[PDB]
């Protein structure tokens, strides 16, 4: 709506909200305008897959509130609507503010003129711009070739509306099949398994890997986590590659290449995230060819007045190399860094971001740095019960990534270990700083 | 307390005595 | 020299172009060039093309050559009177350009805007250009050979190498050039002219099938190889050097095919390795595919650090990610970098060209992505490849043009490159060039 | 004005009057 805005953030999400908060904190009076293609105000995604499913409140799907670890409870939105101002009053309100253009998609970006054009034909001029478009759920090819009925009965799970639809389906239908054994697939499988055990329905999870989080955890840990998810009330189906999806007898029927058929009433597809890089083509922005997303430097900078943060930002870490991290805490830290650099504070990615996952009561872990299953791994465990322990990821002999397995308040130690590459020869002593017992 | 090697994966089990 | 506004780390073509652009946009700007070489910035193409054909016995000392119009010119970009002393640079009125010769930047600290010299002194900057170029690569066989062989091997990059090679060309009866790239072919032509003047022997060998096999198509590279052979040069295509050893008091190159090369001197022109020693200290990203410092469309690596010239791996919006090791590209990149450090935001828009003259019968200009891997369409006037133009196509789009033995036709090629039109037939496009 | 295709590289020969002809 406004013709000109000093700070323009494209996309309404975790990275954009963090960037707006940093910009307003270190630059009081800044006019920040968030252009979100979705009608919802910025909100955090993790509750939609972990906390909203375990709420005792029957009407949780309408209020979107949940209780965090302490006694306090909070809504899924980052801030109430009173926090944001209208885009009309943004140029005139004293001491600036943050505004959201909900339901408006940036379709054209011009870097030389510092201008964007929306889906309604409106044009906004900017001084500094952040591209925090995040990503969109990838879709299975067998779902696409299936037809229209299957796509109607298939759910790509990233938004609040997707959460509401899937919750209503779970309350209604009996069998639900999760496709993908990654983060979201495993979390949703655990939540739906708990719901089914409450009700008495069937929940299935299938993936091509040998275990849950096969791309993150080593194979023994993957198998252990798969057993825990299986005892969470989920019929986990590993080594399953989807080839066909087709409605039979009024129900979905997944056919796998190994010859196993799976009859279900609904399908949830969590098969990765495709970064939203549509603005690059019209804006002449480089796209990283080996990690995806907008290619930026150590300071999350793409051009003279364009930064990229979040899942769409393929950045350069001096310590660990070129990375793209699709995680909530990474979105927060990258948004804060991008806003700080937008307000003339040139600083590279230094504070490493972590992520967490709770796959049932007995699986809860944290991770920092390069956590990839292809890296060599050394795990030190207390007292085949992989209950408590710590896992180190090594490039040559330096620790680049650490997984804290069922041990809590140990993040400072792992952060210090990763910060100073010491080329550890023996890894029992470094595991000793973690009070595993 | 023992150390096992599965390819590039190294699993070490330690008791309370090993701190 | 403790603090300078503009700091150019590698003294050469790109650094001089950037200094001139900075002075043009910003009157009174203080620019300091830190050159490890003791020589003031100078243009390199004469060292391999023009200083050899000069009709002056004192060409070693004068370092002067004649241009197209016939006016005599020094290889130095400007006389020493142009440059100001680095001691008086902060105090000189209306700024100036100063060169710190014989000083190498060994430590680069991106986070404190600081550089440490090899002598231990430290310079703080506001805007910094990494205008370092590269160093000539070395053969594995030469490196693993003895000390006598390395004594009789030269890496032709600077003025001292030119003077040395000319002295040997006068005093030695046989010279072998390793490599068939740009520098190898140019030195082959110059040394062949000298040998025909004297009666001596000149050898050039390379793994490829012809000269500039990485730039020209195979037929054009073969034609160019025939031309350089008729320049009075022994050219040996498809040659892989296994070992080099001193036999009978002279160098003996043993090829992987079994053929022996008896020679008295070796000139190794086997590519350029960009000087990325500062990246390790400064934590600057190095491009894995192209090498050199990775920068964006505006030749920018970090908030206050730009990279231009030979060591810059940049993103051209029209054609993609590139690293171009050429004199005119060095000038254009220096100009763009100086504009950006002055406070502009211009991306790489004006495409840079390059030229090569391999004897009187070979002279060409090229613009855009000129890679032998890309498919090409060549239109030639009237087996003979005398005059014509070659179009390099990515997906039906002209990404590069080689103007073959045609002059004053670069504006048309630049216009064709500027538009992304998918031309159905290129004969109609070639009709814009009156090649006949 | 005859053509010739070798791999990914095509060469077109053109006469002065063929170039002249619209
Ligand atoms: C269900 C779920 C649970 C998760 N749980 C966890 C967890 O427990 N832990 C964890 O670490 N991570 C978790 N994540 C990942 C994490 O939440 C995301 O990686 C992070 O929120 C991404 O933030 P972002 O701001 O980069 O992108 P997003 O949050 O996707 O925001 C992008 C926004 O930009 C909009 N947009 C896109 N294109 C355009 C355009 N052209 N113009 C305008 N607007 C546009 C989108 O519609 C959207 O509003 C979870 C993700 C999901 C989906
Ligand atoms: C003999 C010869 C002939 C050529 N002919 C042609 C031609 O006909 N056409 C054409 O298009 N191109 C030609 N070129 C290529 C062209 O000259 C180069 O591409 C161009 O000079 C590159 O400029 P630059 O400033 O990037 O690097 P350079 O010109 O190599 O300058 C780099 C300088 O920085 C110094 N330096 C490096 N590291 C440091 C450090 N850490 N601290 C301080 N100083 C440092 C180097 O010693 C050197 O002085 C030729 C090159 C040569 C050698
Ligand atoms: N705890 C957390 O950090 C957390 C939790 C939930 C979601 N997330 C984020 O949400 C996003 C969505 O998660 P996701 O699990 O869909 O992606 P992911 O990147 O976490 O894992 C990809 C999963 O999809 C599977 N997959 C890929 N291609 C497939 C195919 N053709 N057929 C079947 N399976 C296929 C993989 O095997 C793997 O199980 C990611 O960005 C993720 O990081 C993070
Ligand atoms: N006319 C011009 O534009 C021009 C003229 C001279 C120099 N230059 C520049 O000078 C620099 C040096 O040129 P160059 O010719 O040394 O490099 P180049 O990049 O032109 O080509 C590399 C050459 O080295 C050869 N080579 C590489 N490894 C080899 C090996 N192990 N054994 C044998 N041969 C090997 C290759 O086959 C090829 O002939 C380049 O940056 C070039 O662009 C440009």
């Amino acid at each position: 709506a406004p013709s000109h805005v000093p700070f323009l953030l494209i996309g309404g999400g975790t990275a954009a909200f963090a960037a707006a908060r940093s910009i307003r904190a270190r630059d009081p009076g800044a006019r920040v305008l968030i252009v979100s293609e979705d009608p919802e105000l910025p909100y955090m995604r993790p509750p939609l897959s972990k906390e909203l499913w375990f709420s005792d409140d029957p009407n949780v799907t309408k209020t979107l509130r949940f209780k965090q670890w302490n006694g306090k409870e909070r809504s899924i939105y980052f801030q109430p609507p009173s926090f944001y101002v209208s885009a009309q009053d943004l140029p005139h309100i004293e001491n600036g503010g943050v505004a959201v253009l909900t339901g408006k998609k940036v379709v054209q970006l011009d870097v030389r003129d510092n201008m964007v054009k929306l889906n309604d034909g409106s044009q906004i001029t900017y001084e500094k711009c952040l591209i925090a478009t995040g990503g969109t759920p990838r879709s299975l090819s067998a779902i696409d070739r299936a037809g229209a009925e299957v796509k109607s009965r298939t759910t790509l799970f990233r938004k609040i509306g997707d959460f509401r639809s899937l919750e209503k389906i779970s309350r209604e239908v009996k069998s639900i099949t999760i496709i993908g054994g990654g983060f979201l697939g495993s979390e949703l499988a655990c939540a739906l398994g708990r719901k089914a055990r409450a009700l008495g329905t069937e929940v299935i999870q299938l993936f091509p890997e040998k275990g849950n989080m096969g791309k993150i955890l080593p194979e023994y840990l993957s198998n252990w986590t798969m057993e825990k998810v299986r005892r969470e009330g989920v019929k986990v189906m590993p080594n399953a590659i989807v080839q066909s999806v087709g409605v039979s007898s009024g129900k979905l029927l997944i056919k796998l290449k190994d010859g196993r058929k799976v009859e279900t009433d609904h399908i949830v597809a969590a098969v990765g995230l495709e970064p939203n890089v549509e603005l690059a083509k019209t804006g002449g922005l480089e796209i990283d060819s080996d990690f995806g997303g907008f290619r930026v430097n150590a300071e999350l900078q793409a051009r003279s007045n364009i930064w990229v943060a979040g899942d769409a930002a393929c950045f350069y870490d001096i310590k660990l190399g070129r990375r793209r991290v699709e995680h909530h805490d990474h979105a927060v830290v990258s948004g804060r860094l991008a806003g700080e650099n937008m307000t003339g504070a040139a600083k590279p990615y230094w504070h490493q971001s972590m992520f967490w996952s709770d796959l049932g009561p007995d699986v809860g872990y944290e991770a920092i740095g390069l956590v990839d299953s292809s890296l060599p791994t050394v795990g030190v465990f207390a007292k085949e019960d992989y209950g408590k322990g710590v896992i180190f990821y090594l490039r040559d002999k330096v620790v680049v990534g650490i997984v804290l397995w069922n041990i809590f308040n140990r993040m400072p130690i792992a952060r210090k270990i990763i910060k100073d590459g010491e080329q550890h020869e023996d890894l029992n002593e470094v595991a000793k700083l973690f009070n595993i017992h | 307390s023992y150390c096992r090697q599965e390819g590039k994966d190294r699993i070490i089990f330690v008791t309370k005595e090993d701190h």
